[PDB]
């Protein structure tokens, strides 16, 4: 089945550092290699290493060439990665991979083939907060809805009308201010001199439960 | 007949489901089942006849030998021209007077599945190890001779 | 290191029309041995790359018959025969010829529909966030296609920059549209110094950009 399960997302603030594990299982552990890739927030897959789990032959990027360390424990059937000096831009969704035992030849084996779930590692100075709402209030179709800013870590979720109200709800994606704190918002369009008495509610849900009358 | 017995000049054998085969060392290719050496880049009159690749020497061209096939520029036997094995490579049945699956260490061909490469099997690595300090190692899907649990690298140390 | 190519960045794709992606790279991908190792992955919104293509055209198991791939030396192709809802996403391409490996910068694959213009809207920040310091002023597109879309925030006819960040909705399953959310921070003071605020909203379903603007009381 040669799947691979990863560890649970991690929060670190700069320059800690971080361990992520990846348990293969469904083959023979010993007989391949790993290679670890991150992809930043909407930005494409970066290439972090390669360690094999055959030989303990390592090798980083030269980029990333001064802060990464891979091991392998083969009593445990997990690869690991530590991650040192985590920077800002280092807030990324890290994934696993099975690669090539020898760096050197190539058989008939092609590496990349099975990925694992991926783990999410989030680097902010921030604390646990919970978010403030505030009504976005309008002004034959009206549109409204609420702000929901300064809360860290992610996610919240939202609903409208205890999950009465959906079409035309549109929950934004959070997005990281220059405080390191997320900021998100959520909108809806109901007909505008048509929805005068209904009452709408932010109904928001984190250690936060917060719903918020979003009249005119 | 690459056997247990083969000396790869040049090479080194490995070890599949179903079959054995040298690989060449370096940036070295095939001459025969058991030989390796160096290839050149151009085909003229002093490199004529002279090994271009895998079963293939040098109007000059790089042209694989009798019983072999240009398949994504690579010599592969002839009866292995419309045959895809996945987890494996296409040989020839050395038991049939035929192209057929080896594959990778951990798979078999599957009766249920064509005799694809799509079955979990085990296969007795059938090496001999002659160097010292060595020993018969699983790697990508092959087994190869390689320094003990003690040892590495010019000899096992 | 090898650089990959992908094109186009954004392919609009209609349900049951062929699509193709194409793959360049810096260098060829031919490798000592013969062969190419161009591989292809297929990456689903909020989930983990799967390998579709192996090697030049081999497909991995589980793949369906409508992936398909060709190409050689440096230029390649991904080709779609009947392209199926789940088939949305983002597709990279990867080599493994020369180490170290190397992704292309992706395709992001979208559902082709009509131009719509987006609905612009404005919001003032609340009286609630005012007494704390901050002033949010939020600027709403709502559903448009494409996605593409320029928005410039103005105080007070000054071009704002640095403080306004953005985000965007994914292609909705029902309508295939798109909407914007562009949230500007200022100081209360900062807040306090000015007048009128505006929203400048370039698009193609709008023959001139549209502004929407108010006044702070």
């Amino acid at each position: 089945q040669v799947q691979l399960v990863q560890s649970g997302a991690e929060v670190k603030k700069p320059g800690a550092s971080v361990k992520v594990s990846c348990r293969a299982s469904g083959y023979i552990f010993t007989s391949y290699g790993f290679s670890w890739v991150r992809q930043a927030p909407g930005q494409g897959l970066e290439w972090m290493g390669w360690i094999s789990a055959y030989n303990g032959n390592t090798d980083y990027s030269q980029k990333l060439q001064g802060r990464v360390t891979m091991t392998t424990d083969t009593s445990t059937n997990t690869v690991y990665m530590e991650l040192r000096t985590l920077q800002s831009d280092d807030t990324a969704v890290y994934y696993c991979a099975r690669d090539r035992g020898d760096r050197l030849y190539y058989y008939y084996y092609y590496g990349m083939d099975v990925w694992g779930q991926g783990t999410t590692v989030t680097v902010s100075s921030a604390s646990t907060k919970g978010p403030s709402v505030f009504p976005l209030a309008p002004s034959g179709t009206a549109a409204l809805g609420c702000l929901v800013k300064d809360y860290f870590p992610e996610p919240v979720t939202v609903s409208w009308n205890s999950g009465a109200l959906t079409s035309g709800v549109h929950t934004f994606p959070a997005v990281l201010q220059s405080s390191g704190l997320y900021s998100l918002s959520s909108v809806v369009t109901v007909p505008s001199s048509s929805l005068g008495t209904q009452t709408y509610i932010c109904n928001v849900n984190h250690p936060s439960n917060t719903k918020v009358d979003k009249k005119v | 007949k690459v056997t247990v017995d083969t000396v790869c000049k040049r090479g080194f054998l490995i070890q599949m489901s179903g079959h054995l085969e040298c690989k060449c060392e370096n940036d070295l290719v095939l001459v025969n089942e058991e030989t390796c050496e160096e290839k050149v880049l151009k085909c003229d009159e002093k490199t004529v006849n002279k090994p271009c690749g895998d079963f293939s020497k040098c109007s000059y061209a790089c042209k694989c030998n009798l019983g072999y096939d240009m398949v994504n520029n690579v010599c592969i036997p002839n009866e292995c021209k419309q045959v895809t094995c996945g987890n494996g490579k296409c040989i020839l049945d050395t038991s049939n007077p035929t192209g057929v699956c080896s594959c990778n260490i951990g798979k078999v061909p599957n009766v249920q599945d064509q005799n694809k490469c799509s079955k979990d099997g085990e296969t007795k690595c059938s090496l001999k190890c002659l160097k010292e300090q060595e020993t018969c190692k699983a790697v990508d899907g092959i087994y190869k001779c390689d320094c003990k649990d003690g040892f590495i690298i010019s000899i096992c140390t | 290191d090898v650089v990959m190519t992908q094109s186009p960045l954004s392919l609009p794709v209609t349900l049951g029309q062929p699509a193709s992606i194409s793959c360049r790279s810096s260098q060829s991908l031919v490798y000592s041995d013969g062969n190419t190792y161009l591989n292809w992955f297929q990456q689903g919104p909020g989930q983990s790359p799967r390998r579709l293509i192996y090697k030049v055209s081999n497909r991995d198991s589980g793949v369906p018959d409508r992936f398909s791939g060709s190409g050689s030396g440096t230029d390649f192709t991904l080709k779609i025969s009947r392209v199926e809802a789940e088939d949305v996403g983002v597709y990279y391409c990867m080599q493994a010829t020369h180490w170290p490996l190397t992704f292309g910068g992706g395709t992001k694959v979208e559902i082709k529909r009509t131009v719509a213009a987006p609905s612009v809207f404005i919001f003032p920040p609340s009286d609630e966030q005012l007494k704390s310091g901050t002033a949010s002023v939020v600027c709403l597109l709502n559903n448009f296609y494409p996605r593409e879309a320029k928005v410039q925030w103005k105080v007070d006819n000054a071009l704002q920059s640095g403080n306004s960040q953005e985000s965007v909705t994914e292609q909705d399953s029902k309508d295939s549209t798109y909407s914007l959310s562009s949230t500007l921070t200022l100081s209360k003071a900062d807040y306090e110094k000015h007048k009128v605020y505006a929203c400048e909203v370039t698009h193609q379903g709008l023959s001139s950009p549209v502004t929407k603007s108010f006044n702070r009381g």
